[PDB]
């Protein structure tokens, strides 16, 4: 459970990596 | 991989501006040349 959250958290930093790959 | 290729593509959307320096080479010189196609036109008279 917690490595599904982690991973499904994480993801969304990489989601966020992209925004400042656009900055 | 998708990161590294997602910069390229605005690396590509970074041609068209050499077009434009282009496009005012155009111009001036149209310009310049009706200025002095009319001194030639007095010149010739």
């Amino acid at each position: 459970k917690m490595l599904e959250t982690e991973i499904l958290k994480e993801q969304q930093m990489r989601d966020i990596e992209r925004e400042r790959k656009l900055r | 991989q998708q990161i590294d290729q997602q910069i390229e593509e605005e690396n590509i959307r970074q041609q068209r501006k050499a077009l434009q320096r282009e496009i005012e080479d155009d111009v001036s010189k149209q310009r310049e040349i009706k200025g002095q196609l009319l001194a030639e036109e007095f010149e010739r008279e």
